[PDB]
């Protein structure tokens, strides 16, 4: 069971070493999409103004 | 940050637009007075005709 726990540590090491930050840039990309959307909203408000 | 100045300008625009209302009232007052004076002049003219 202890060896299985070590194997679990190896699995965790596998999942961790699998990839660096990726989806974080997708979250920042969503924030950028919110920025462009805010640009469209500000442009619309500028149009109405 | 660019939105802020636009907001401020919008507020100043709101005040500037808020002046034209009182201006319009002061204006229209002369129109009403002109109407009343017109009525009085009409009656007076009729009396002169009599």
């Amino acid at each position: 069971v202890h060896e299985e726990i070590n194997e679990i540590s190896s699995k965790i090491e596998d999942d961790f070493l699998s990839l660096k930050n990726q989806n974080h840039w997708y979250m920042r990309t969503v924030q950028k999409s919110i920025e462009t959307l805010e640009k469209e909203v500000l442009q619309r408000k500028k149009s109405k103004k | 940050m660019t939105d802020d100045d636009l907001d401020g300008e919008l507020v100043r625009l709101q005040e500037k637009k808020v002046q034209l209302e009182n201006e319009k009232l002061q204006k229209l007052s002369d129109q009403n007075l002109m109407d009343l004076n017109n009525i009085q002049f009409n009656k007076n003219l009729q009396s002169l005709k009599l």
